[PDB]
C-alpha cells in the first residue's frame, strides 16, 4: 500500500501564468505513474504517460516531470477550458492507489453580490411548515457568510445552504440559504433575517421580513 | 478390440487380446432384395454386457409399465429384436455386408 | 472507441445488483479491464481487475469475497456482481480499460466511462412537491425581478426542471439538491425576469420525476 | 404414464433456478431423458439429454456451460439447475423421454409433458387494474348488446376472468394479453348481452390476481 | 447441425379432402424422424416412426412416405379435430433439430363481422390516461384491417392489436383494437373512429364517437 | 457471554440475503456454530453447522445448495447467505454455540440467540390508517369503560403503539396482529378507563411505524 | 432421520404438584439428548445434559431420567416463573432432530368474562367500509366460543378472531372478535349481534347494536 499525497486540493489561477501540482509516493516508485484529466459531467481524459511521455493529441502546453518519490505536473499558459479535476494514479504493485485532487478556477475580478428575500407561501402555511429563503447572486470569490437572525438573536439550526458551480460564460457564482420551521413556531415570531458578509461590499447587508 | 456400440455392447463381442483376423465385403447384389429382406435381425436393447465371445441367444417381451402384458408386445411391453429393411436402392452405409 | 455503463440505481442493505460495462469500436477480448469507484466526496479507489482471457482476477481487499467479476468476449461485455452491499458501497462506478493489448504484466489504463451510480438506502420513492415562489415589491432590483419554485420530498435524485417548456434558458439556476434530516431531498431553481415584464407574460415550472412518473406543472403566482 | 413438470417462474438476469420433472406408472430409472425449450413465437430447439444411468450427459452449444442436468431414481425426479441466465432463455420448457428402454444408442421420444414458463426480466410485481367497458347507444344491435371490463397494468401473467362467479359463460371472450410499451401487460374481455336483459341484471367481472394476491371485482355501471 | 425445412406454414383445410405437408433436410437421414401432433393446451403425440411406421392407436387415415431427404405426411378425409400443430423431428446425429411447424384449421363460409366501439370511463379521466377500444366479432377470414382516425389524420402509433383463436363451436373470430393517450392529447381533439376493411362487405364501415 | 443476530428483513421470492452472528466475551475462534431455524406454527429445525477451523460444513438436505455458511475469526463473525429463496423459507433464524472446544465430534449446543426474522413476500410498504373505537352506553360496565383505536391495513409487521406518551400501561391491551385476505396486518388495542374520567381528561394514540416513517396520532373521540 | 416425539403438546399446572414430560426416539440413540428451556421473548436456556446430569446454576427442582428410547423430564414444586417452552433435542447423528413442544399454565380459579361491543367509525363509512368489534376481558378458561348473528342469521365468514397470552399478574385472558364487510352490505342490514357462550357464565350472553 503505497500512499500517494497530491498537493494543493484548491487553487486559482489567473490566465497567463504557469501552475505546479505536486504528487508524491512514500516508497519508490520510480516512473510508473499517470497524469488525467476529467471535466465535470464527462469522462477522464489521458494526459500523461509514465510522468515523461505527453500522450499524442493533447497540447503541448502540458508537461510533467519527476523520478522516485517527488512528481510535478506543468499547466503553463492557462486558458477559460484548464479547469477541471486532475488526478494522479500509481500502477506499480498492488493495490492500485489514486491521488487525491486538484480543482482549478478561472480568477477575475471581485464583484458585489445581489441578494433577494423569499418568504414562504400560503401552501406551506396550510400544510404546516415555513420556508423562508435568500439568494445570492454575481459574486466571484466565494467567501460570503449568511446568518439567520430572529429577535437579534443568531439561529445556529434549521438552516441549510447550496451554492452552483463556476459559472462557464463569466464566472460567477450564486448561493441560497433556506431556513424551514413549524407553522406553530413560525406564528410565535414575527421578524425574520439573513445577514450576509462579503468581502466584496463595503460592510455587510441585512435582508429582513416582517408579516 | 475395446469398441462400443449397438453391436458391440448386445451382439457379438471381441476380447481386449483379440489375435486373429477380421473380413468383411459387400454383398448388396446377393442379400437385398426388392420389397425388403426382413430375414436379418439385431438386438435393439439388453440389461447388460455380453462376456467376450459370448453370445444371448434367446427373448423374451421385457416388461417397462405396471401391467403385466401376456405374451404381447404393445405399449410398455417390447420385444427385443429389430429386423434390417435391406432393399436394393439403398445407399453405402446402410447395405448389407458379410 | 467508446464504453458505456450500465444496471445501476437504489438498492436496499442486504441485497444484490449487477453492473454491466458495453465495449464497442476496438477488439473487447484482447485487453484488461478494471473496475473502479469513487465515493462521495472522497478520492478514488481502485476495486476489481480482470484479464483478457479471464484467467486472472484481482480483488481489493475491503471488496474480498463479496464482489464478483466477470466477462463475455462473444457479447463483448463485462459484469460486476454484488451481494450484501452496505452503506459504504454507495458511489460512483467506472469501468477502464488497460492501455496495452495482450499483456497480462502492465496495469495501466487509458479508456474511461462516464459510470453510473449505485445508492444502498432503505428509504421509499415519493414524489415532488412543487410551490412557487411569490415575487415581493422587495425583490425588484434595477428593472428585473426574481422567481422560482421550491421542489420537496422526491427521495429518488433524477429531478428535471425546466421553464416554459425549455424556452426560457437565460439567467435561470438550479442548485444541486441538499439532503434533508429526515431523508428526502430538496433543492431550489430560481430565474430572474425583467420587472415590466411581470404581469404581462406567462412563466411556469416544468418538473419530471421519472422515478415516479411524476408531471406536475405550476404557474408563478403574483401577489 | 404421466410427465409432470414444475418449479418455474420470473426471475432476474444473472440469478439461478431449478426445474424439476417427475415420473410416473413406469419405470423411471430405465429410460433416457430429454429437456427441449420452445421460444415464444419460434419454433423447438433441443436442450439436454440424460442417460439412463446418468453417465452420459449430451448439451447444446448455446446452453453449454451453464445448464446442468441430473436426476434422482429413487425418487423417479428430473433435475435442471440454471445459471446466468440471460435475457434468450424465456422459454416453455419440456420434458419427454425416451422411446426404447435400457439403450445408450437411441434418441426417439414418444412421452411429452405440458410444459412450465420461465421469464427473464428485472419488473416487479403489480396488481391489476380493471375498468369497466359501460355500454353505449351504438353498442346494441339487433337485440343484443356487448360490455366487458379492462385490465390495465399488471406484470405477472396469470390472470382469472369470470362474469357472475363463472354462472355467466355464453358469449364470453377472453383475448389473449398483449404488452405494452412501459412493460405491462394488458387484456380485454368481453360478452354480449341482450339489450333488454342488460337493463334488468347484474354483471360483475371476477378477477383473481394469484401472484399479488388482488381480489377485486367490479360491477358493470350503464352510462 | 442438419437443418430441416417444413412447409407449409399456414395452411387451410376444407373438410373431406387430403393435406399433404412436406419436411425436408439438407443432409441425408435414412428413415431417422419422427412425426409429432400437438394440440394447443395439451401435451403432444407420438404420431408417426420412422416415416413409414403407423403408432398403434393412431387413426389409420394418417401416413407417411419418403426416404433420404424428402419425406411427406399425408392426412386424408379431415375431421373438425384434426385442427392442431404438425412437427418433424429428426433423431439421427447430435444435436436434434425440429422443423418449423404447420397449423391447419377447418374452412367455412365467409361471414360479416360486427363491430362495436367503447369510450374510456371516469376512471381513467381522473387518473390521467384515455383508453378507446373497438372491436370486431363473428367474422371468418383473419383477413381484416382497422385503422384509426382522429380529426381525418390517420394514428399510426400507441395503437395495440388483439385477436382471439378459432373457434370450435362454429368456427368464427374476435378481434379488438385500442388507442391508449394522455388525458391532455384526449381533451385536445373531440372527435375519434375506427374504420374496417373486410372482404365480406361490400362496403368498409366507420365507427365514430364525439365527446 | 452474548450471541446477537441481525441482518433480517423482508426480501422478494428468488432473491439473496445474508444474515451476521456476532459473539464475545468468549474465545469465537475454538468453538463450532449452530445456524438453526423455526417456522411459524411448527417446531424447531436444524439448519447448518460448521466447525471451529472451518474445513468441515454441514447441511441440512432442504436447503442445499442455496444457502451458504462462513466465519470471520478476527472479527468474531459468523455468516450464512442465502440465494434463490422460496415461500418456505419464512421463519425465525436461532445462532448457536456447540458447548465443548476444541472437538469436531460432539454437535451439542448450549448458548442461543435472540434472533431474527426474515419474510419472503412480494408485497408493498404501505402505511397504518387509525381509528378510534368510540365509547358507548353499552361499553360502560361498573363504573368503568373501555375505549380504543383499530390500526389497520399495513404489510411491515413490526408496529408499536402506546397511550398517552407512555404514561397510559394500566388496563391496556396489545392484541397480536393477525394476517388478514388481503394479505396485509391489522390488530387492535383497547384500554379500560372509570366512567367517570370519560370527558376530563385526554387519551391519544401513539402509533409508530419504523419502515414507512409514519406519524399518525389520534385522539378518543367520544360520541 | 430419527423422529423425535413430545408428549404433552398442551398442559395445565396446578400451584403445586408435579409434572412429567416423555421425550421419545423411534431409534436407540442411548444418552444423547439435551431438555431446553425457552420463555418467550428470551433466549433458550441449557437446562439438563445428558438427560441424567443437572446443569449447575439451575433449581434442583427440574430432574430428568431415561435411557434407550423413553426419557422423562420431571418437574416438582411448580411456581408461577416455571411457564415457559420446553423442548427435547437429540445430538446422535446427523441430521440432528429437535422434539415437538410443550407449553406449561399456572392453572387458577374461573372467572366470568366481561363482554363489550364497539360499531364502526364514521371515518370507515366516508371510507366504503364497515367494521364491528366485540371484545372478552378477565377469564380464565380459554374455551369461550363467539358467533355473529346478523337478522337472527349465523355468519361463518368474513370474521376474525384474537387472542392475547397469559397474563404474568394474575392469570386472565382477552379476546376480540372483528367483522367486517362493505358500506353497501352494511347499510342493508340494521341489526347485528356477537353471542358469547363461556363455562364460567350460567347461561350464554348476547351483545347486540341497531342502527
Amino acid at each position: 500500500e503505497i500512499v500517494m499525497t497530491q498537493s494543493p486540493a484548491f487553487m486559482s489561477a489567473t490566465p497567463g501564468d504557469k501552475v505546479n501540482i505536486s504528487c508524491k509516493a512514500s516508497q519508490d516508485i520510480a516512473d510508473d505513474m499517470n497524469w488525467y484529466q476529467q471535466k465535470p459531467g464527462e469522462a477522464a481524459i489521458f494526459i500523461i504517460q509514465e510522468a515523461t511521455t505527453l500522450v499524442p493529441g493533447i497540447s503541448p502546453r502540458f508537461s510533467g516531470s519527476g523520478y522516485g518519490t517527488d512528481f510535478t505536473l506543468t499547466i503553463n499558459n492557462i486558458e477559460s477550458e484548464d479547469a477541471a479535476y486532475y488526478f494522479c494514479l500509481q500502477h506499480d504493485n498492488f493495490p492500485l492507489t489514486f491521488g487525491g485532487g486538484t480543482k482549478v478556477e478561472i480568477k477575475r475580478t471581485v464583484a458585489a453580490p445581489s441578494v433577494f428575500i423569499f418568504p414562504p407561501s400560503d401552501e406551506q402555511l396550510k400544510s404546516g411548515t415555513a420556508s423562508v429563503v435568500c439568494l445570492l447572486n454575481n459574486f466571484y470569490p466565494r467567501e460570503a457568510k449568511v446568518q439567520w437572525k430572529v429577535d437579534n438573536a443568531l439561529q445556529s439550526g434549521n438552516s441549510q445552504e447550496s451554492v452552483t458551480e463556476q459559472d462557464s460564460k463569466d464566472s460567477t457564482y450564486s448561493l441560497s440559504s433556506t431556513l424551514t420551521l413549524s407553522k406553530a413556531d413560525y406564528e410565535k415570531h414575527k421578524v425574520y433575517a439573513c445577514e450576509v458578509t462579503h468581502q466584496g461590499l463595503s460592510s455587510p447587508v441585512t435582508k429582513s421580513f416582517n408579516r | 478390440p475395446g469398441q462400443t456400440g449397438n453391436i458391440a455392447d448386445y451382439n457379438y463381442k471381441l476380447p481386449d487380446d483379440f489375435t486373429g483376423c477380421v473380413i468383411a465385403w459387400n454383398s448388396n447384389k446377393l442379400d437385398s432384395k426388392v420389397g425388403g429382406n426382413y430375414n436379418y435381425l439385431y438386438r435393439l436393447f439388453r440389461k447388460s454386457n455380453l462376456k467376450p465371445f459370448e453370445r444371448d441367444i434367446s427373448t423374451e417381451i421385457y416388461q417397462a409399465g405396471n401391467k403385466p402384458c401376456n405374451g404381447v408386445a404393445g405399449f410398455n411391453c417390447y420385444f427385443p429384436l429389430r429386423s434390417y429393411g435391406f432393399r436394393p436402392t439403398y445407399g453405402v452405409g446402410h447395405q448389407p455386408y458379410r | 472507441v467508446q464504453l458505456v455503463e450500465s444496471g445501476g440505481g437504489v438498492v436496499q442493505p442486504g441485497r444484490s445488483l449487477r453492473l454491466s460495462c458495453a465495449a464497442s469500436e476496438f477488439t473487447f477480448s484482447s485487453f484488461a479491464m478494471h473496475w473502479v469507484r469513487q465515493a462521495p466526496g472522497k478520492g478514488l479507489e481502485w476495486v476489481a481487475l480482470i484479464s483478457y482471457d479471464g484467467s486472472n482476477k484481482y480483488y481489493a481487499d475491503s471488496v474480498k469475497g463479496r464482489f464478483t467479476i466477470s466477462r463475455d468476449n462473444s457479447k463483448n461485455t463485462l459484469y460486476l456482481q454484488m451481494n450484501s452491499l452496505r452503506a459504504e458501497d454507495t458511489a460512483v462506478y467506472y469501468c477502464a480499460r488497460v492501455s496495452y493489448p495482450l499483456t497480462k504484466y502492465y496495469y495501466g489504463m487509458d479508456v474511461w466511462g462516464q459510470g453510473t451510480t449505485v445508492t444502498v438506502s432503505s428509504a421509499s420513492t415519493k414524489g415532488p412537491s412543487v410551490f412557487p415562489l411569490a415575487p415581493s415589491s422587495k425583490s425588484t432590483s434595477g428593472g428585473t425581478a426574481a422567481l422560482g419554485c421550491l421542489v420537496k420530498d422526491y427521495f429518488p435524485e433524477p429531478v428535471t426542471v425546466s421553464w416554459n417548456s425549455g424556452a426560457l434558458t437565460s439567467g435561470v439556476h438550479t442548485f444541486p439538491a441538499v439532503l434533508q434530516s429526515s431523508g428526502l431531498y430538496s433543492l431550489s431553481s430560481v430565474v430572474t425576469v425583467p420587472s415590466s415584464s411581470l404581469g404581462t407574460q406567462t412563466y411556469i415550472c416544468n418538473v419530471n420525476h421519472k422515478p415516479s412518473n411524476t408531471k406536475v406543472d405550476k404557474k408563478v403566482e403574483p401577489k
